[PDB]
């Protein structure tokens, strides 16, 4: 209905419908587990643009961030955005 | 030793490395970097202004006369250094 819940071998019997996963449920993953007020939007889904990425805005600045990659990658730029 | 020396600090890599740098060809030269986007395996284009190849001949040289070195200005070019 809507919510996600992050579980480890849950089991579902073949045969089962398989469809791609529509814009909402991916949503879910990421927006649900992190409350609205404390959501900090800097990045969104490689494979779904319309799919932000909100990480947990307090947890992200107290806990200190490691922004690694080569030469020419743009982590200059994400340091900026950021 | 310059092998792992150079591997360990390359920024980049291609795919089997570790035998290429000793199979690599004369004047072939494998280039990474953040001024090419690929890293490619090249040939450098040959010299036409060369730095002289200092490189004796030797068996023809061998294979002549005995030839009279002039020892006289060998040495005295040497006396002076
Ligand atoms: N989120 C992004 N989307 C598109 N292009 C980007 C993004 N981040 C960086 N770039 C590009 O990557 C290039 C590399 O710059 P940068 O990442 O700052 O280099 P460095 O990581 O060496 O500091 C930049 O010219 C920029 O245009
Ligand atoms: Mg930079």
């Amino acid at each position: 209905n809507g919510k996600f819940y992050r579980g480890g071998d849950s089991l579902a019997l073949p045969p089962k419908k398989v469809e791609p996963a529509k814009l909402d449920e991916i949503i879910s993953i990421y927006s649900d587990s992190i409350d609205i007020n404390d959501r900090f939007t800097f990045s969104s889904l490689s494979l779904n643009t319309k799919v932000s990425v909100p990480v947990n805005g307090n947890r992200f600045f107290n806990k200190h961030i490691a922004i690694v990659g080569s030469t020419g990658s743009g982590k200059s730029h994400t340091v900026a955005k950021i | 030793d310059d092998q792992n020396y150079v591997k360990r600090l390359l920024p980049d890599t291609v795919g089997d490395i570790t035998n290429l740098l000793p199979s690599l060809k004369e004047g072939e030269a494998l280039i990474m970097g953040d001024s090419i986007s690929i890293p490619s395996i090249v040939k450098i284009e040959k010299c036409t202004i060369p730095p002289s190849s200092i490189d004796i001949k030797y068996l023809d040289e061998w294979r002549k006369e005995w030839v009279d070195s002039e020892f006289d200005k060998i040495i005295e070019q040497w006396s002076k250094s």
